[PDB]
Parts: C-alpha cells; structure tokens; sequence
C-alpha cells in the first residue's frame, strides 16, 4: 500500500506468506531441487512423450500467489524455495509501471504463465531454466511472433509495448510514457538546459532502472540478487538522505 | 534380422552360470570346501543321468536373492536361459555329457 | 605431447579413408564385430571433428587397414596400399589405430546388476522387446506441443499440452498465448478484442477521459518531478520533453481534421490425487451435456473440508457449528488475543 | 456439466457429493434416519464415520472400504447419490474408489501427517457398498434392472476352481522374438496382424504365449435364494455368482451369505464350433460385498 | 568357410559360374568386393571417377551409373571376367552395391529412385 503524496509503503497482506526453514537439516544442493526425500533405461525414453495412464504422483510444492506474479521456481513445481521468488514479484510491478500496462501476464495456467514468458525471453532460457531444477522442457510447432523474441533486453519489449501505443495514440499529451518511449529510442537506435540535464537525469534513471528490472527477471534462483545487493545497486542513489 | 535379446534373461543365465560353478558348502566336520553342483554334474556324467537336482536353499543364498526372485517368480521366462547355462556350465566341465550317449 | 602438436593439423589437413576390405578369410559374427570397430573408430574419428572421404582420393591423409600393413611387399599396383606408399599416404593397422586412440586421451568404451534390471522391469514393462520402437503405453508427440516434465523422472510431468492442427487455425484465439502487444493499458497477451481505438466513437471517449484525468495526472507531475524523495517537493513549474508521435489528443484534431465538416471463487481447493484411475478416463469418453438427463457465494472450506454452493447455509450447517463451539482447535489463536492484551 | 451417455450420472457433481459425505458424516444421522433418535450416544455417534474408517484403513495398510448404502439416505446431499449407485453401480463405484483415493490423499497432506504418499498413489481403493434396497428377492427382478446394484441373501452350494480371466495378452514374435503387451477392452484383446517392429512385418509372425500373459481371479458361486418373499407355487431357485480378485474362495458351501453385486446378463453362445449367440440371455451377479 | 577374399574368389567350388555366384557365400563377397570397388579406383590424375560418378548422378537425380570396363578389368579382374560370364547375377549384386555407394554420399535417395 503506497501513499504518493507522503510517498511510502506498506506490505499488508501475510495470510499466504510462506515460513521458509533451513537449507540443510555451489549448484550442487540447493537447487538440483532435492525436497520430499524423493532424490535417493532400455526400451522406453520418457522424453518424446509422456505414458498414457501415468501411475507417478505429481510433486507437491507450494502454489500460493498470485496470478502474474509467479517466479519461475514457483511456475515449475520446485521445492526448497526460497525468498529469492518474492524479488522476482519485484520486477514484474517494475515491469508494470514500465509499459503502462497493469496485467502483465494472464497467466490462466501454471503452463500458460510458463508460456507467456516465454514469448518475452525465448523457449532456449526457459529450457536452461528448467534444467536448473532437475527438470526438462520441450515445446515445438509453435507460432512464436519472434524466436528467443526481446533478446535486446526487456528495453525492446517495453519500447514495443509502447510502440503499439506511440501509433495509435492510447496516450495523453501530458504523459511521462514519452519520455521512457524516447529513451529506448535512444537504447535500440530503431538558456533552458534543464532540458538537456534533466535530459541526463531521466536518461541515468532509466538506464539504471533496467539493471535493477534484468536483475529481478532472472531465471537462476541462486545468481539472482538478494534484497540487499538489489538495494545497493546504484539506481538508488537517493539513500543518502538517512 | 537382429533378434530381440531378454538382457534379464541374459543375466539370469550368467548368474546362473556362477551359481553352478562357484557354489560351495561347509561339510560338518568331515572336509573342507565342496562344491556341490559340479559334483552333482560328474555324479550324473558317470551314472549318465539327466536330472539335475537344485536346492532351492542354496539358490537363495547366492546374488542376495535377486537370483532367487527371478527364477521363482519368472520361472517360465527364466527357464530357457537356465537351460543354457547349464548346457554352458557342462561343455566347460565334463563336456562329454552333451550328447544322448 | 602428442596431444597439441598433432592436433593442430587435426582441425585443418584431416580428412581420412576407412578400408572396407579383408584379406584372409573371416567368419560371419567376426565380420558383424569388425564391422563394429570399424564404426568404433568411425565414432572416435568423429568425436573430435575430423572429416572423413568415403571416396578414396588422392588427398586422403589417412588410411586404417584390418588389411596388413606389413607384408605389403607383393600387392597389385591398384591396391590401396601400394597407392599409399605411392603418395606418402600415412598407413595403419587398426591395432596401430587402436595403440592411436589410446594415446589421444579417449576413451575406448565411449544394467550392470540383475537387481536393477529387476527395479526397472518392475516400472517401464518388461525388457523383451525392441529398445528402439513405439512403445504404445507413451503416448508420443506428432503435433505443435509443449511438454515439461521432470528429466529424474521421478516425478509426473507437469506440462502435457498437445493440441491438433485445426486448433492452430482461427488465429483470433490460439489454446496458447501467442505474445500480442496491445494498447491503452491492455494485458499484452489480451488484444484489443471488439475494440477499435481508432474508432471516433471510442476517441471521443478516450480524449474526454482524458480531459477529467488531467490534472490529476498534472498533480501527479509537479508532485514527483524534481526529486524521488517527495520531502523536498516545495522549490519553471512543469517541464516537458518534446515528442512528435501522435496522441489522443492529436487524434481528436485529426478526427476533426478528417471528418468534422470534411472529407477523406471461495480461493481454496480440495486435495485431490494425482493419479487418475483407468475407468475413470474411460468415462470421460462418454460426457454429455446435462441438458439431456439430469446464492452466488461458492467455494471450498478448509475448516469442514467439504465443498458448500451457499455460504449462508454451510456455516448454519452442522459440521460448521460443531467446529466453530469446539474451542480446542481455536487454540494457538487464543495466545494472541490476550498475549497482546 | 458433462454428464455420462445413458446416466443420469456427473463425475464432478457426484465426486464433491461423496467427499462431502465422506468428510461430514456421524451415525446420528443414520440414527435419526431410522427413527431411533433416542439411542443416540454423543460418544461414538458425533465422530465423522468415514474419517476415523478412512485413518484405520490407512494405519492398517488395507484397501478395502465397506460402506453402507444406506448412509447415504441419511445425508442430504448424497439423497440422490444413492438412487445413482443403485441404477449405475459400474461409473459410481469407479467414481468413489477415485473419490476414497483423493480423500486419503487430503487426510495425509491437509492434516500433514508423517505416512509415505508413495504407496498411497500406487494403491487401489475399492468401496464395498451392501446395504442397498432388500426386496424383489431374485425372480422378480426384470430386464430393466440389469446393470442394476441388487442384494441376494441366500446359502452357498458350490464353487468352482480359481479360473484365470486374461487381463493382459501377451505376445512374441516367431522370427524376431520382439513381444507387445495387449490390454484387455470390454472382454475383447486385440491380436496384432502385424509385428509392430520396424525392422520386421511378418503379418502373423505373432503367437500368443498363455503361460506368459497376465491372469486375474474368477470364481463362480452357486447361490440358493433365500427370499424374504416368497410368492405362491415357486420352488427355490439357484443363480450363479461372480466373485473377482479378492472376493475368490471367500465364501464356502453352506455358508448363509448375504451378497450385494451388480445384476449382470450375458449371451450366451449356442454352440462351441460358430460364434452364434442366443436371443435368449443369461442372468448372474458380479459379486462387490459379501456379508 | 562363410567368407572368402578376392584370390580365393577364382577358385569356383560349383560347376558353372551362376551357381557360384549364386551362392550367398560368393554373393556377399562380391558385394563387399564391388562396394570397395567403387569406393577406391581412381584416375592416373588424382580424380575418383567414380566419386565424379556419383556426385553428378546425385546432383541430376538420374538411376544410370556409367561404370567402365577398363576400371573394373585393371582393377579386378576376376569380378569383370564374372560380368563378362554371367551378367544376370551380376549387375543385380552391383546394382545393389551401387545404391548402396550413391546412398552414403547421397542420404536419403531411396525415396527418389
Ligand atoms: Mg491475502
Ligand atoms: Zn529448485
Ligand atoms: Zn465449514
Ligand atoms: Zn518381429
């Protein structure tokens, strides 16, 4: 909840706020995934598709959320989680307010959440991604508008969904999208000088505030940046004043 | 054509084998190490007989039972392989008893 | 150091030839396993990226011979070998070959218990059948899909997604979220579906809207304009950076520029089991509509267990008021009422 | 929606109704289903039935629930339940051994209790319904209640040997030795006209090796009905039941049993050379509960 | 015994020559033989003519390979005495062998011709 004219915030809700417990009761334990104890061929492959009546019980991780907001950890049913998954809930309003679009992802399903990033990353990371966990992904025959699309980064993808906006005409005069808008055409090349360094000043902000948005959209739990790091990353250089 | 091999069946056959040649029992103070199948094999080369009688209390013992619940369990899969691992285990050790005689 | 000195021409000036020939007589299964080292070695060639002449060439680096190398002194002029004396072709043995491959640091060899064949047989079917076949219990993928499972397969595979090609018509709506951008705010993957706003009728709406929303926004602005930290808002008044695309107020003056007098539920689930019993998807073959044959509040209850279609009657129910008077499960709650107070 | 062709019968609508019963049962309700208000215990009468049967069943490794039809009248919900299990014993008995596994599943988890879900998943629950409707003793039973949930009390005459009913054929190739696994459907295994192999397609290379397919308990029972109506001038009669995988020498000569099981009808071939079926059907009972 | 060598290929244990290369035990050396046959002859300048052979059937999709009689004659000349003795058993082995030789340079030609 975030007051604007005071300009501070608070985290209300806990009623699904998970307890996390120990790691142990560099890739090597964390995360192969092993929870449940269930860690410990010829003829059949088990990769080019999937037994017809399956007599293996699904695994059973934690689902509570939101739709839309739901790392990949979580997407991709992932035990030993960790708080790392609420940094990726981080980017994705740094997400919103970057694009001026509210519902970031429909996210019908877990699969279709899976899906919807993957038309912003490509199928390539999210398989990589997927084989972090002990676990395979496969898709195929699909109609993806770009392969591997916004591989210029995210920057491309906000400028897009700001693109469709920029030729219709969905924004106001008074806007402060056009700003961001004129900056990625600046990142993707596709008196009164407060003008020019206040120019500087939005131009550093955006420039830092897609560094702190990659860092938050990272497939990795362990590589990504904690709480800590991602609040001494320099795009916040306002702390001083403490 | 390539036949399909039962690399199970393989197994059990090789198993099999070990279990017949390198078997041995303790005697109850009247001798050392005796190994009772090869025994039982010139016993029935001599007396030209066609039956080998195999203990089921021994076979147990052997490949911490996995011998053991193959062959009770899949025996009329199992059969043929240990056939041929006895037919192997005579052609090696008194390879006379082969033919009808 | 054979491994550096040798290796460098390896990538550039390596392109060898494999004899197929056999000089002394050889039976049929020893044919099958050489055979078998031929395509051994084949791999072992091939591993490390040199290229190989099925045809025999005159710039052919290379030849391994199951033919004796040695002994060569009597051999026709269109043999093989006397062509390799002839252009200083490097001549083996596919022991020579053998001794090779040994000094390059690779590897030769690229169930072993019963127990675990037993373990596996006991999953997976039985062994005896072809390794390489459809199988007929997997059912496997001939169609655009998408499939995540888990590579331990320990584990049920939790994206099985497998849709026919006439479901990949009717682009409009795809079973699966093909990115669209959108505009005015849309979620990307939603387009703007019955909406055309270029349509004047939802112009003159968006602008408008706009008109009421200014100052809001303008507020907003000069609020947090200068600095991030709003402590220091108190201080020519807006600033603006200068932008050419067109806008909805710039589409309202090009509507009137072309055609004002102009021409052109509850939130919790039950538990249910993973593992879907055969009839059970047998009868899912049979469904029909319930228009053959035979109070908006609805949801599960995690404190009954059971799933209630009105609220109103499901905390009058019996269940409900049993676990409601029973202070004992209402208990670690009670801590908190008067460990605060 | 989606009903079943030919039921009146909804997999999710008569899945939440019997865990609904399930988890919110006490035998007060049946207590004051049969007018007896006044025997009613708080004691052992208001603790959830199925609950504590479910946890016994669990604790005690078996897979077998019997439940009582008859509870099911008592809960409202269910009302139409029972009327369902009665008419369709075959989708609603699949839906409750589904409903059983899902139930204990949630027991475990919701509950987070220490058992393995393992041998849970893997485990086959089956429900045991016998206290249906007792009436229309065996004779009075018309083709309309074939496929139907009946109840027969009777005395155990005979029964023949343990038969062994094919559920898994399976076959071997005469020249590549390569093996498929046929499943049984309706009664009906599909032998293949063509070895599967790529490498080989002989067209009856195939030969079905008896020794090797997979075989499940059948028995047949011979029953003398007992009725609790017996109308002028008949004579008591003799039906066949069939007892399957569990249930097999569980009853024996001169035992007074009372059965619950599906009223089945067969055509019976009228000779063993020609496939010819007569008009005439055949009537026995597929075994689910023994009393 | 089951596979013989090109000197022990002269040397008939039947008595015409279609029934020797009739024989599976002379079919499949024969085979193996022209397989190697095609593969390593070239020409005094360098060039595999037959390779060129191959390739140009490859790139013009045609079922026609021009073998010659000197290569097979110099060569072998055992196997083209064979052809000239009984070219019905032969010419079926090699046509063989020729598909077989065009496949590996040229994979997935069966579905053409
Ligand atoms: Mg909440
Ligand atoms: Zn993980
Ligand atoms: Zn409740
Ligand atoms: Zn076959």
């Amino acid at each position: 909840l975030f007051n604007l004219e005071l300009g501070r915030g608070v985290l209300v809700d806990f009623g699904l706020a998970e307890a996390q417990m120990d790691y142990k009761s560099n890739h090597e334990q964390f995360c192969p995934c092993i929870m449940r104890n269930q860690y410990s061929v010829n003829g059949v492959d088990l990769t080019k598709g999937y037994p017809k009546n399956e007599t293996r019980r699904i695994k059973r991780a934690n689902r509570a959320g939101t739709r839309g907001f739901r790392a990949p950890e979580v997407l991709m049913k992932c035990g030993a989680q960790s708080t790392k998954i609420d940094i990726w809930s981080v980017g994705v309003i740094l997400l919103s307010l970057l694009g001026r679009r509210f519902p970031m992802f429909q996210s019908l399903d877990d699969a279709d959440s899976l899906l919807e990033l993957c038309t912003i990353f490509g199928w390539k990371e999210l398989r990589k991604c997927a084989a972090l966990h002990g676990l395979g992904f496969e898709a195929s025959g699909l109609i993806w508008d770009k392969p591997n699309g916004y591989s210029n980064g995210l920057k491309e993808f906000v400028y897009d969904l700001l693109n469709k906006e920029c030729t219709i005409g969905t924004f106001p005069e008074y806007s402060v999208a056009f700003e961001t808008f004129g900056f990625l055409q600046q990142e993707l090349h596709d008196d009164a000088y407060e003008l020019k360094k206040y120019q500087e000043e939005i131009w550093s902000d955006h420039y830092w505030c897609f560094q702190v948005l990659e860092q938050c959209f990272e497939m990795d739990p362990q590589k990504r940046s904690s709480a800590e790091d991602l609040l001494k990353t320099p795009f916040f250089n306002e702390l001083n004043e403490n | 054509v390539k036949k399909v091999d039962d690399v199970t069946g393989e197994k059990v056959r090789e198993a099999f084998e070990q279990f017949l040649e390198d078997f041995s029992v303790q005697s109850t103070d009247t001798g050392e190490v005796e190994k009772v199948y090869r025994a039982q094999i010139e016993f029935m080369k001599i007396y030209d007989l066609n039956t080998i009688y195999i203990d089921y209390q021994h076979l147990s013992m052997r490949e911490n039972g996995a011998l053991a619940m193959a062959i009770s369990e899949q025996y009329y899969r199992f059969l043929p392989f240990l056939q041929k691992g006895l037919r192997r285990v005579v052609r090696k050790y008194a390879p006379e008893l082969l033919n009808t005689s | 150091e054979w491994q550096t000195n040798w290796k460098k021409i390896m990538k550039r000036d390596s392109r060898i030839y494999f004899d197929i020939t056999d000089d002394v007589e050889m039976n049929t299964y020893n044919k099958s396993k050489m055979d078998k080292r031929r395509d051994l070695l084949k791999r072992g060639f091939l591993t490390l990226g040199a290229q190989i002449t099925q045809f025999f060439d005159t710039t052919v680096t290379i030849v391994i011979t199951r033919r004796s190398v040695e002994n060569i002194y009597l051999l026709k002029d269109t043999d093989i070998l006397s062509r390799a004396k002839k252009n200083y072709m490097k001549v083996w043995s596919y022991e020579k070959a053998a001794r090779f491959l040994k000094n390059l640091d690779v590897d030769l060899d690229h169930a072993p218990t019963l127990s675990n064949l037993l373990h596996n047989e006991k999953l997976y079917g039985p062994t005896d059948r072809d390794p390489r076949t459809k199988r007929d219990d997997i059912h496997y993928f001939k169609y655009p899909h998408v499939y995540l499972y888990d590579l331990w397969q320990t584990w049920a595979p939790i994206i099985t997604l497998e849709w026919k090609p006439q479901e990949l018509t009717n682009l409009d709506e795809l079973p699966y979220p093909i990115l669209k951008i959108g505009s005015f705010g849309r979620c990307p993957f939603i387009g703007d579906r019955n909406y055309d706003e270029s349509s004047y009728k939802r112009v003159v709406k968006r602008y408008s809207r706009d008109k009421a929303n200014k100052k809001y926004a303008l507020q907003l602005r000069a609020l947090f304009q200068y600095h991030a930290d709003t402590l220091l808002n108190t201080s020519k008044n807006l600033i603006f950076i200068p932008h050419t695309c067109n806008d909805s107020t710039k589409s309202f003056k090009k509507w009137m520029q072309e055609k004002a007098k102009n021409f052109e539920g509850n939130g919790l689930g039950p538990t249910r089991a993973s593992v879907m019993s055969k009839n059970m998807k047998s009868l899912s073959r049979l469904m029909v509509d319930r228009k053959l044959g035979v109070v908006k509040n609805s949801g599960y209850c995690e404190n009954c267990r059971v799933k209630y279609e009105s609220l109103e009657q499901h905390i009058v129910s019996e269940k409900h008021l049993s676990f409601a008077e029973n202070d004992l499960n209402f208990e670690a709650i009670d801590s908190l009422i008067e460990n605060l107070r | 929606l989606r009903i079943i062709w030919g039921t009146n019968v909804s997999i999710q609508e008569c899945t939440t109704n019997f865990r609904n019963f399930l988890m919110s049962f006490k035998y007060k309700f049946r207590k004051i289903l049969d007018e007896r208000e006044e025997f009613i215990n708080n004691t052992t009468d208001e603790e959830l039935y199925y609950i504590k049967q479910l946890n016994e069943m669990r604790e005690l490794g078996t897979s077998n629930l019997n439940l009582d039809a008859r509870n099911l009248l008592a809960y409202k919900q269910t009302e139409d339940l029972y009327h369902q299990l009665l008419n369709y014993p075959q989708e609603v008995i699949s839906i409750m051994d589904q409903t059983i596994k899902d139930c204990m599943v949630s027991l475990i988890v919701d509950n987070n209790l220490d058992y393995d879900l393992d041998e849970i998943e893997t485990k086959f629950y089956k429900v045991r319904p016998y206290n249906v409707g007792s009436c229309k003793g065996m004779r009075e039973l018309n083709p309309n209640d074939i496929d139907k949930l009946i109840n027969l009390k009777g005395l155990v005459l005979r029964s023949t040997p343990v038969i062994p009913d094919m559920k898994v054929a399976f076959f071997k190739c005469n020249v590549c030795d390569h093996t498929m696994a046929v499943e049984i459907d309706r009664g009906v295994i599909q032998e293949p006209a063509r070895c599967e192999r790529i490498d080989c397609n002989e067209p009856n290379s195939m030969s079905l090796i008896h020794n090797r397919c997979s075989f499940a308990d059948k028995q047949v029972i011979k029953l003398q009905e007992t009725p609790d109506f017996v109308p002028d001038g008949q004579t008591p009669h003799s039906i066949s039941l069939c007892v399957y995988d569990e249930l097999v020498d569980s009853c024996r000569a001169g035992d007074r049993i009372e059965v619950t099981g599906t009223f089945r009808s067969i055509p019976i071939r009228a000779n063993s050379r020609q496939r010819v079926l007569k008009s005439l059907y055949k009537t026995y009972v597929d075994v689910v509960h023994v009393k | 015994r089951e596979e013989l060598t090109l000197e022990s290929l002269s040397n008939v244990k039947a008595n015409s020559y279609s029934e020797w290369i009739t024989q599976p035990n002379v079919s499949r050396t024969i085979a193996r033989e022209l397989k190697s046959f095609l593969l390593e002859y070239t020409d005094e300048t360098g060039r595999s003519v037959y390779g060129a052979r191959i390739r140009t059937l490859g790139e013009m999709n045609s079922e026609s390979l021009e073998v010659n009689y000197r290569h097979l004659a110099e060569s072998k000349a055992i196997l083209a005495l064979f052809l000239a003795k009984c070219p019905e058993e032969m010419l079926k082995i090699f046509d063989l062998v020729a598909m077989e030789a065009t496949e590996l340079h040229y994979p997935d030609y069966a579905r053409i011709h």
